């Protein structure tokens, strides 16, 4: 529960404006979506340069939802040896057990996120299963909005329309 | 005084539930007193009694045979299970190098149904035709004397029909749904390609009723000009050793591979020619008549009001498969907040239209 | 009270043959497994 508001970064309403549609509302009150049986979305794909809101806001809405912020660093989830990275996507989620309510961040989600021309992601395992283990726990809670998941990058460049769906990070805010 | 038999019938079962729990305690105790083994795969064939390996706990050893190896299932680059003390072959184990559950999906049978794929009908007819029936009853073709094609070109624009198609035709047949996407292969490694493509078909070699798909194979193909490798080092050996699969003496019959890209052009037509891939299909957009059986599906699921019409938000609907609707139907309840109606309306779910009309043309 | 004192001596008394029977078991299976436990990660179940 980090303490923000929206008032101590202006100007960003217009971005603010599709955060809170994707965010506040699917997640602080669910019953108006839960009513038509239709599954609220869990996460909302983030593009921009640094320092422009992306990662300002973060703690802002988790703050507005009252929620623990979690942030994945891009060099932290490379390593030798696999796990580290890998298991933060469990680790992120077991915080996610007792604590009621959850919002996950990613913090450049290009390292992991961007496969581009190559298969590199088989080269380092932590990279690859990092993404597969999202697979898995994305689809843990299908109407629960108290897990969510974010993240945060500068452009994007590769898309995954499997990712792509309401409970997954799917609409691109700029 | 009677009331105390009750109570007999009670702690009886407590006298039996716990002697269960320490008698599965002395079995915890039993089990500890086991001595596991070693994991290796067979480098070379030496003679039938005995094969080179390679231990995955230290060097390379050559074992033996100990009981119960079937030579027909076990051979030459085939994991086995080594011995720590005699170095000797006890259990046979499957073909395993890379994480085939994890870098490669696999799945049973299907999981997409038909409703789904609806409208290509007169073209899915004649694919069963030519896919369905060579793994059911092999025997169909043998009397005719021809045999049945390989490679399944399904291409289209990215997320629509490449997904639905994937998993509509391994429900319908039965056989267990691979997906190993061409992202997988072209990387920096030393002979990536060359392992992916042998583990792949190491996989479908022990389970028959299996069909591979993939997807964005645009990226792993190209012809260059004399079909060469100048400053890629991964693509040419993916277009040689799939060639070398299907056209060599062991090709997959219980098995079909299909890739998945924009257009077919920008692929290698070496890998066109008749004899590995012989069917094109092109995945067009679902028209009016099409996309009616498609809200079916997922938004006809979904709480809706009596009066909700569907036609309505067709016209303005362009290319929406079934993972589609369940944004549009999503985005439609923002729009209905305001309504204070606990389903969705037609005019609300129109409203979803202008609001993806932003990013995509 | 008459009846009840009777079947409540055999129960009773099983459950004392499992009771020296896990005493032995408890020394074991505490015992047995090594306390300087190594990081270990199964690939598959």
């Amino acid at each position: 529960k980090p303490t923000e508001t929206y008032s101590d970064v202006g100007g960003l309403d217009k971005q603010i404006e599709e955060l809170v549609e994707a965010i506040v509302l699917p997640m602080k009150r669910a019953d108006k979506f839960k009513d038509m049986g239709i599954r609220a979305p869990k996460g909302a794909l983030m593009y921009g340069p640094p320092g422009t809101g992306k990662t300002l806001l973060a703690r802002a809405c988790a703050a507005q939802t009252n929620a623990t912020f979690l942030k994945l660093a891009a060099p932290q989830l490379v390593q030798m040896y696999i796990g580290e990275g890998a298991k933060l996507v469990r680790d992120a989620f077991a915080l996610a057990k007792e604590k009621a309510p959850t919002i996950i961040f990613i913090d450049e989600l290009d390292a992991i996120g961007t496969k581009r021309f190559d298969s590199e992601k088989s080269g380092d395992r932590e990279v690859q299963r990092t993404m597969l283990e999202l697979l898995n726990q994305l689809d843990g809670f299908s109407s629960d909005d108290r897990v969510k998941v974010l993240a945060a990058t500068n452009r994007v460049d590769v898309l995954d329309p499997a990712l792509l769906r309401s409970g997954r990070l799917d609409r691109k805010i700029e | 005084h009677r009331r105390y038999d009750d109570q007999l019938k009670q702690r009886r079962q407590n006298i039996r539930d716990l002697e269960k729990l320490y008698d599965k305690t002395e079995n915890d105790i039993k089990a500890l007193q086991s001595i596991g083994q070693l994991i290796g795969e067979v480098m070379k064939e030496l003679s039938e009694e005995k094969y080179i390996v390679k231990a995955s706990s230290g060097p390379r050893y050559i074992v033996g045979v100990r009981n119960s190896v079937d030579r027909s299932k076990l051979k030459k680059g085939v994991r086995v299970t080594l011995d720590i003390t005699t170095l000797t072959i006890m259990r046979i184990l499957p073909r395993e190098t890379d994480p085939l559950v994890y870098n490669m999906t696999s799945f049973e049978q299907g999981e997409i149904t038909f409703d789904g794929i609806g409208g290509l009908t007169e073209q899915i007819r004649e694919l069963r035709e030519v896919i369905e029936l060579p793994l059911k009853n092999p025997e169909i073709f043998q009397r005719v004397g021809i045999k049945p094609p390989k490679g399944v070109l399904l291409y289209g624009p990215p997320g629509t029909g490449k997904t639905l198609l994937a998993k509509a035709v391994a429900a319908t047949i039965g056989a267990n749904f691979i997906f190993s996407p061409a992202s997988g292969i072209v990387d920096k490694y030393i002979g990536e390609s060359a392992r992916i493509i042998r583990e792949m078909f190491a996989y479908a070699k022990e389970h028959e009723p299996c069909i591979i798909f993939m997807d964005e194979v645009d990226a792993i193909g190209g012809r260059r000009f004399s079909e060469g490798t100048s400053a890629d080092r991964e693509i040419q050996r993916t277009l040689m050793e799939l060639l070398t699969q299907m056209d060599g003496f062991d090709n997959l019959g219980q098995t079909k591979i299909i890739m998945a890209t924009n257009r077919p052009d920008t692929l290698d037509p070496a890998l066109l020619r008749p004899g590995r891939l012989d069917r094109k299909v092109e995945i067009p957009l679902p028209n009016e008549a099409g996309r009616l059986e498609i809200f079916k599906i997922h938004t006809a699921k979904v709480k809706k009001t009596g009066e909700f019409d569907f036609e309505a938000a067709v016209k303005m609907s362009d290319g929406f498969n079934g993972a589609d609707i369940r944004n549009c139907a999503t985005e439609a309840g923002f729009f209905a907040i305001r309504d204070d109606r606990d389903h969705i309306n037609p005019d609300d779910l129109m409203k979803a239209v202008r609001k993806v009309a932003e990013v995509k043309k | 009270i008459r009846i009840f004192r009777s079947e409540l001596q055999r129960l009773s008394h099983e459950n004392n043959v499992m009771l020296e029977k896990i005493k032995d078991n408890k020394e074991k299976i505490k015992n047995n497994r090594q306390l300087p436990y190594l990081v270990a990660n199964v690939v598959e179940v």
